């Protein structure tokens, strides 16, 4: 395909070229309709600066870079790739997963003094929410929350997920915002600022921690030392630091696609009206009429030591979708005599 | 082929 | 040879 | 979670029903199940009957497993398999010979003699019947005193 | 195990309480470790330990 | 539930209805968990036939199984299409609340039954 | 293989070359899929600077170093090695071990005055936690704890391990952070700072101390004498001292692999529901359906002198895995009549 | 063969 | 001759 | 033969 | 090829 990759050089030409190649590959995969979950495993094998790349067992086979330019101080890379969009996979027949973006906090407010970027966590969780909402393939964002999610309180995680109707809750801590000064006699000072982050995803059905990853990137701080920067403004997010943080958010989205996309989606029972039950997933999540679903009885217990545990009882109950709304759906129980055993909170999975 | 380059809605800016 | 994304899992 | 018939420590009791020089009888009521009866009689030779009497009689002839299970308040102890019996339809379960004395011995060690079998009245599901060793030692002493005072002829 | 601490410390009271538990349950169940404490083996399940302690704390 | 003095194990379960059975219907006997038991599934027990103008009858091992399912704290549920109800499906359940003591009394009486008819 | 080893010279060219060779060998073994536990025993036989190395009874037979360069003040070593990845071994058929990283403390706060690196213990325990989580082969990290673990209180160790669900707890003391000054008239002063550490691993099942090792390394302190260094920042961890501490953490991980990896993993019974029991290990620990496990009755006592002791009663009970969750698993007891003797806290081992 | 040199996630920096 | 890592041990 | 010279863990330094 | 506007939907 014909794609362009744009990335600014911070300290190494190799890193900027690799970032531009990643951007071009991401655009090519998005246009080709291929899954973006598989991209996050291709990057490690892209550390080398070889003109030709060979891969096996992937939707992309050979990568050939034809043009590399450093116009306006940032590397531009033009490549041609062959993408094979597979019609099958463990991610195409699943309903969309609702995700709640939790509180992202700055561990050390001391590091945010330069620029007074103290609301960077909130304005970055907003970016993560919008990235998951309008860029992901298998995720739906149900908003942000002001509460902090911890692994010590699975009950609170379950309650907050129930309140917001979220299958997973994602929250992080920003651990490094410090900067160093590089000085040259010919020119002015260069301030390279750090952005480290540790993201954690919790399963709202049982309170377990299902995802855990750490990110660290560096970018130039173009603003003055004594200048105050607003994190909601376009001045912050159009700068080199802002571009780096946007790339970090994209990597978060790609990692979530890589890890959670092929987990089987489990819509929950919202209400039971005799022989008809209601599902928390609807038309906007990919539900189509005539779908057959299998019911699981949910029983998740905190064990004797306070650690969350999971236990599902298999059921002989199968349901079919009768009416579909934008955000909910109605299902009819195919075994009327077993309809009395369905309670609120039981989960279902689509029969393939 | 030839992938397009149309921009989309900004995430924050 | 690229690592393969996680396969289908239940619970 | 299956059916387990055992007397809780607050419910367990042992009684000497018959105490005569012609017969000794020791009874343990298993709540919601029935009784376990140890009967010895005057004879020239050593004899002991154990009879598991059920409120609802045995529905079918089944293979029964007799094990010496540790009680819950004995962590770190494994169970000793004792034997396999056969309980017959509409007859009280019978154990005799050295196995009944073995049941008494396993009770004397604070363990639970457990009979496991598939119950006809229970949709052919596996159930356990355990004898509690709570408050057993005093009545075992009374039972042995009675055995010592049995006539040595029939 | 669970441990009972005597309100009035005494070697004989500690041993008599150990014998009371052993007579009720069975041999090698309770042991007096000093003039105050008596250790009784108890179930690992918290619900069973409460049920177990209920029967033991009422012994005379 | 009726047991009678006899040489053989016998128990009759009769679902006696105020309004008599309109027509002969296939009935489904299930062991549904009560509401206050989340995470437990229902067990299909069997399929009976309830006859016209007769009380529902279950006998043999299935009546003892109904008593057993009540002993576990579950609800035996008979489901069928009622003629008096415009041929719509209805459920009839036996509650397990306040069953244990009366089941013990029933077992005691069965113990004290004559072994001859 | 084609590997590169990068290591900065501190006081001896031999040490830097050896560190670069160790780095190259570690990368080669990680890429080859060979176990990293065996590397920690190969280093002692690498003290000599011979161009050719001969070894017997190891996954690597001959080592030949072809390129040695000192570009940018740090030694770069390029080698070719032959690695034979064994499909067998005492470490491949075992479930992953959950490890809790305990409190690491600075024994003398006086030594941390230069740079005010007082939270070096906490920010280094974080590095050890991440190293065990995302670099080890046979370990899973369940987080960090703020409590101190001692050999005098096995009961506290057992309680904390139960609370965190950890099989082993690892904690240490930082015993040396002092520095010396090397002065030359031609150039500026060189401050070489010490980092000594004593790591201790406790078994959470019985409170015993199963591992004990001491580490000591030296690296240049590039910062000013009066400058304050933040131990969470990239300025600290990208410096020579930071690279040395990262190498120390890697050596800790390799020693843990060398010692604890072939210990038989013993998952614990979490809950018993009639004939089905729950295991604290799940899909993420390597549990697969159809696995056969053997039950052991656990009885660990403190003896008359207050020292921990272990005692396991063998059982005739065998279990098979029925359903698998990400963090737990369900097992069915193959001997229903013996199911009443299973209590919470009994351990199991996979039947090979 | 020829081992790769792709970097991974930083442990602290 | 390299020392061999610890072998399989129980408890 | 030829004894090796590999160093070991320092006792205190 | 242009994406098509949303089709007719009820509720």
């Amino acid at each position: 395909y014909e794609v362009t990759g744009v990335a600014t050089i911070v300290s190494s030409e190799e890193t900027a070229r690799l970032h531009a190649l990643e951007d071009a590959l991401f655009k090519a995969v998005n246009f080709s309709g291929a899954d973006i979950g598989s991209i996050s495993n291709l990057m490690p094998l892209l550390e080398e600066s070889r003109n030709e790349y060979q891969f096996t067992n992937h939707e992309v086979r050979y990568i050939l870079v034809e043009s590399e330019r450093k116009r306006r101080g940032k590397v531009e890379v033009k490549i041609r790739v062959d993408i094979y969009p597979s019609a099958t996979g463990c991610h195409t027949d699943q309903y969309k997963k609702t995700i709640l973006v939790g509180n992202i906090e700055v561990a050390s407010p001391q590091q945010a003094v330069m620029g007074q970027i103290y609301q960077v966590g909130d304005d970055f969780s907003r970016v993560v929410n919008r990235q998951l909402d309008q860029t992901s393939r298998s995720f739906v964002s149900v908003g942000t929350t002001d509460y902090s999610i911890s692994s010590n309180y699975p009950a609170r995680t379950q309650m907050i997920a129930q309140d917001n109707g979220a299958q997973y809750i994602i929250g992080g801590v920003i651990t490094d915002l410090t900067a160093t000064v590089e000085s040259q006699l010919l020119q002015d000072d260069i301030i390279n600022r750090q952005f480290a982050l540790e993201m954690k995803v919790f399963d709202g059905k049982t309170g377990h921690e299902v995802f855990n990853k750490a990110y660290r990137e560096v970018a130039r701080w173009p603003f003055a030392k004594t200048s105050q920067v607003d994190t909601r403004s376009a001045r912050f997010w159009a700068s080199t630091y802002g571009e780096m943080m946007l790339r970090v958010s994209r990597n978060i989205m790609l990692d979530l696609e890589s890890e959670l996309s092929c987990k089987i989606t489990l819509p929950e029972v919202v209400a039971v009206f005799g022989n008809t039950v209601t599902m928390d997933l609807g038309r906007m999540h990919g539900v189509k009429e005539g779908d057959k679903l299998q019911l699981w009885h949910t029983a998740s217990f905190i064990d004797q030591n306070g650690l969350p545990r999971n236990k599902v009882s298999q059921s002989e109950i199968t349901l079919t979708v009768s009416r579909i709304y934008e955000h909910e759906a109605e299902l009819t129980i195919d075994q009327p005599n077993l309809a009395s055993s369905v309670q609120i909170g039981d989960v279902m999975n689509k029969i393939l | 082929c030839a992938m397009l380059e149309p921009i989309e809605t900004d995430e924050v800016t | 040879q690229v690592p393969e994304k996680r396969q289908q899992t239940l619970f | 979670m299956g059916k387990r018939y055992v007397a809780t420590p607050q419910q367990s009791q042992w009684e000497m029903v018959v105490n005569t020089p012609l017969e000794c009888q020791l009874v343990h009521p298993i709540p919601s199940f029935g009784d376990a009866v140890f009967s010895s009689r005057a004879n020239k030779k050593i004899n002991l009957d154990f009879e598991l009497k059920m409120r609802r009689p045995m529905g079918e002839t089944r293979n029964v497993s007799l094990i010496s299970m540790p009680p819950p308040w004995r962590p770190g102890e494994h169970a000793d398999r004792i034997t396999n019996l056969k309980f017959f339809k509409q007859f009280d379960g019978y154990v005799g010979g050295q196995t009944a004395w073995g049941i008494l011995s396993e009770l004397e060690k604070g363990r639970y003699p457990t009979f496991s079998y598939q119950d006809w009245q229970s949709r052919d599901q596996r159930i356990e019947v355990a004898l509690s060793s709570v408050l057993f030692q005093n009545k075992y002493n009374a039972f042995s005193d009675c055995i010592s005072n049995l006539l040595k002829y029939s | 195990y669970i441990t009972f601490n005597l309100l009035e410390s005494d070697f004989t009271t500690a041993q008599r309480m150990a014998d009371a538990v052993n007579n009720f349950l069975g041999p090698q169940m309770a042991s007096a470790v000093d003039a105050t404490s008596v250790r009784v083996r108890a179930p690992r399940d918290v619900s069973q330990r409460v049920a177990f302690l209920s029967a033991i704390e009422n012994l005379e």
